Protein backbone atom coordinates (compact mmCIF):
# COMPACT_ATOMS: atom_id res chain seq x y z
CA UNK A 1 0.00 0.00 0.00
CA UNK A 2 0.24 3.66 -0.66
CA UNK A 3 -2.31 5.96 -1.20
CA UNK A 4 -3.93 5.97 -4.42
CA UNK A 5 -2.02 2.82 -5.65
CA UNK A 6 -3.71 0.69 -8.53
CA UNK A 7 -6.64 2.03 -10.61
CA UNK A 8 -9.03 1.78 -8.35
CA UNK A 9 -12.59 0.87 -8.70
CA UNK A 10 -15.39 3.19 -10.83
CA UNK A 11 -18.77 3.17 -9.71
CA UNK B 1 -24.07 32.78 10.42
CA UNK B 2 -26.60 31.81 12.29
CA UNK B 3 -24.45 33.89 15.85
CA UNK B 4 -26.21 31.28 18.24
CA UNK B 5 -24.66 28.82 20.51
CA UNK B 6 -24.11 25.71 18.36
CA UNK B 7 -23.43 22.78 21.09
CA UNK B 8 -25.97 19.95 21.19
CA UNK B 9 -26.08 16.53 23.37
CA UNK B 10 -25.10 13.61 21.54
CA UNK B 11 -28.41 11.25 21.60
CA UNK B 12 -29.27 7.50 19.79
CA UNK B 13 -30.35 7.44 15.96
CA UNK B 14 -33.81 6.45 14.65
CA UNK B 15 -32.59 4.58 11.50
CA UNK B 16 -29.08 3.64 11.64
CA UNK B 17 -27.41 5.82 9.03
CA UNK B 18 -23.78 6.64 8.98
CA UNK B 19 -23.60 9.75 6.89
CA UNK B 20 -26.88 11.32 8.54
CA UNK B 21 -27.32 13.26 11.84
CA UNK B 22 -30.77 14.18 12.74
CA UNK B 23 -31.83 17.83 14.88
CA UNK B 24 -35.34 19.47 15.44
CA UNK B 25 -36.95 21.33 13.21
CA UNK B 26 -36.67 24.27 16.04
CA UNK B 27 -32.59 24.05 16.11
CA UNK B 28 -32.71 23.70 12.56
CA UNK B 29 -34.40 27.12 11.90
CA UNK B 30 -32.01 28.28 15.15
CA UNK B 31 -29.09 27.22 13.10
CA UNK B 32 -30.13 28.26 9.57
CA UNK B 33 -30.11 24.47 8.37
CA UNK B 34 -31.90 22.84 5.48
CA UNK B 35 -32.57 19.46 5.01
CA UNK B 36 -29.82 17.94 3.28
CA UNK B 37 -27.49 19.98 4.20
CA UNK B 38 -23.62 19.12 4.88
CA UNK B 39 -22.65 19.74 8.31
CA UNK B 40 -19.36 19.85 10.01
CA UNK B 41 -19.23 17.91 13.67
CA UNK B 42 -16.78 18.88 16.02
CA UNK B 43 -15.71 16.41 19.05
CA UNK B 44 -12.44 17.03 21.47
CA UNK B 45 -9.02 17.03 20.02
CA UNK B 46 -9.74 18.23 16.38
CA UNK B 47 -12.10 15.26 16.07
CA UNK B 48 -14.29 15.77 13.30
CA UNK B 49 -17.24 14.27 10.65
CA UNK B 50 -18.86 15.50 7.93
CA UNK B 51 -22.32 14.43 8.13
CA UNK B 52 -26.03 15.20 6.06
CA UNK B 53 -28.38 16.92 8.57
CA UNK B 54 -32.10 15.92 8.81
CA UNK B 55 -35.02 16.88 10.89
CA UNK B 56 -36.43 14.64 13.28
CA UNK B 57 -39.84 15.18 15.17
CA UNK B 58 -39.07 12.91 18.08
CA UNK B 59 -35.54 14.84 18.29
CA UNK B 60 -35.18 16.86 21.29
CA UNK B 61 -34.13 20.38 20.50
CA UNK B 62 -30.71 20.70 22.48
CA UNK B 63 -29.89 17.03 21.41
CA UNK B 64 -28.03 15.81 17.76
CA UNK B 65 -29.42 11.99 16.91
CA UNK B 66 -26.10 10.18 15.63
CA UNK B 67 -25.37 6.23 15.13
CA UNK B 68 -22.91 4.79 16.65
CA UNK B 69 -20.65 4.53 13.69
CA UNK B 70 -20.67 8.20 13.62
CA UNK B 71 -20.47 8.65 17.66
CA UNK B 72 -17.36 6.88 17.65
CA UNK B 73 -15.62 9.04 14.62
CA UNK B 74 -16.43 12.02 17.19
CA UNK B 75 -15.11 9.77 20.17
CA UNK B 76 -18.02 11.07 21.60
CA UNK B 77 -20.60 8.80 24.13
CA UNK B 78 -24.32 9.58 24.28
CA UNK B 79 -24.30 12.87 26.23
CA UNK B 80 -21.67 13.81 25.39
CA UNK B 81 -21.85 17.00 23.54
CA UNK B 82 -20.12 18.14 20.25
CA UNK B 83 -20.66 21.41 17.81
CA UNK B 84 -22.61 21.39 14.45
CA UNK B 85 -21.96 23.84 11.80
CA UNK B 86 -22.67 24.33 8.34
CA UNK B 87 -20.19 22.86 5.96
CA UNK B 88 -21.12 24.72 2.28
CA UNK B 89 -20.26 23.18 -1.07
CA UNK B 90 -18.35 20.20 -0.38
CA UNK B 91 -16.84 19.44 -3.56
CA UNK B 92 -17.09 15.97 -5.37
CA UNK B 93 -13.60 13.77 -4.67
CA UNK B 94 -11.79 12.89 -7.40
CA UNK B 95 -10.47 9.40 -5.73
CA UNK B 96 -10.80 8.27 -2.14
CA UNK B 97 -8.53 5.05 -0.42
CA UNK B 98 -10.61 2.90 1.87
CA UNK B 99 -9.11 -0.39 3.87
CA UNK B 100 -10.50 -2.72 5.82
CA UNK B 101 -10.17 -3.36 9.79
CA UNK B 102 -8.66 -6.89 9.78
CA UNK B 103 -10.45 -9.05 12.57
CA UNK B 104 -13.89 -7.55 10.41
CA UNK B 105 -12.83 -9.17 7.15
CA UNK B 106 -10.67 -12.11 8.29
CA UNK B 107 -11.51 -14.76 6.25
CA UNK B 108 -13.25 -13.66 4.13
CA UNK B 109 -13.27 -14.25 0.52
CA UNK B 110 -14.89 -12.06 -2.05
CA UNK B 111 -14.97 -8.82 -3.76
CA UNK B 112 -14.97 -5.91 -0.80
CA UNK B 113 -15.81 -3.45 -3.67
CA UNK B 114 -18.72 -5.53 -5.20
CA UNK B 115 -20.20 -7.04 -2.31
CA UNK B 116 -19.48 -3.69 0.20
CA UNK B 117 -18.19 -0.45 -1.14
CA UNK B 118 -20.00 -0.09 -4.47
CA UNK B 119 -23.86 -0.52 -2.48
CA UNK B 120 -23.18 1.23 0.41
CA UNK B 121 -21.76 4.69 -2.16
CA UNK B 122 -23.54 3.87 -5.45
CA UNK B 123 -25.48 7.33 -6.62
CA UNK B 124 -25.74 8.04 -3.14
CA UNK B 125 -23.60 11.28 -2.48
CA UNK B 126 -21.84 10.19 0.80
CA UNK B 127 -19.72 13.04 2.47
CA UNK B 128 -16.81 11.24 4.04
CA UNK B 129 -13.58 12.46 5.83
CA UNK B 130 -9.94 11.25 6.13
CA UNK B 131 -10.11 9.07 9.24
CA UNK B 132 -13.77 7.84 9.68
CA UNK B 133 -14.31 4.37 10.07
CA UNK B 134 -17.25 3.26 8.77
CA UNK B 135 -19.16 0.03 9.18
CA UNK B 136 -20.98 -2.07 5.94
CA UNK B 137 -23.33 -4.69 5.68
CA UNK B 138 -23.29 -7.24 2.92
CA UNK B 139 -22.59 -10.52 1.93
CA UNK B 140 -22.63 -12.87 5.63
CA UNK B 141 -21.26 -10.56 8.18
CA UNK B 142 -20.40 -6.61 8.04
CA UNK B 143 -17.25 -5.14 7.72
CA UNK B 144 -15.82 -2.17 9.18
CA UNK B 145 -13.15 0.28 6.21
CA UNK B 146 -10.85 2.96 7.52
CA UNK B 147 -10.57 6.17 5.28
CA UNK B 148 -6.70 6.40 4.49
CA UNK B 149 -6.76 9.11 2.40
CA UNK B 150 -9.37 11.39 0.58
CA UNK B 151 -8.91 13.62 -2.78
CA UNK B 152 -9.80 16.60 -2.15
CA UNK B 153 -8.51 16.38 1.81
CA UNK B 154 -9.78 15.98 4.50
CA UNK B 155 -13.49 15.47 3.11
CA UNK B 156 -15.40 15.09 -0.41
CA UNK B 157 -18.43 13.94 -1.44
CA UNK B 158 -18.08 10.16 -2.96
CA UNK B 159 -19.79 11.01 -5.96
CA UNK B 160 -20.60 8.91 -9.40
CA UNK B 161 -17.17 10.22 -10.76
CA UNK B 162 -15.09 9.83 -7.61
CA UNK B 163 -12.15 6.68 -8.05
CA UNK B 164 -12.71 4.06 -5.27
CA UNK B 165 -9.21 2.64 -4.03
CA UNK B 166 -9.08 -0.58 -1.72
CA UNK B 167 -5.98 -2.39 -2.27
CA UNK B 168 -3.81 -2.93 0.63
CA UNK B 169 -3.31 -4.82 3.64
CA UNK B 170 -5.80 -4.36 6.19
CA UNK B 171 -5.43 -2.54 9.20
CA UNK B 172 -4.93 -3.33 12.58
CA UNK B 173 -8.01 -2.43 15.41
CA UNK B 174 -6.68 0.44 17.26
Amino acid sequence: FRAFSGSGNRL
Amino acid sequence: GSNRPNRLIVDEAINEDNSVVSLSQPKMDELQLFRGDTVLLKGKKRREAVCIVLSDDTCSDEKIRMNRVVRNNLRVRLGDVISIQPCPDVKYGKRIHVLPIDDTVEGITGNLFEVYLKPYFLEAYRPIRKGDIFLVRGGMRAVEFKVVETDPSPYCIVAPDTVIHCEGEPIKRA
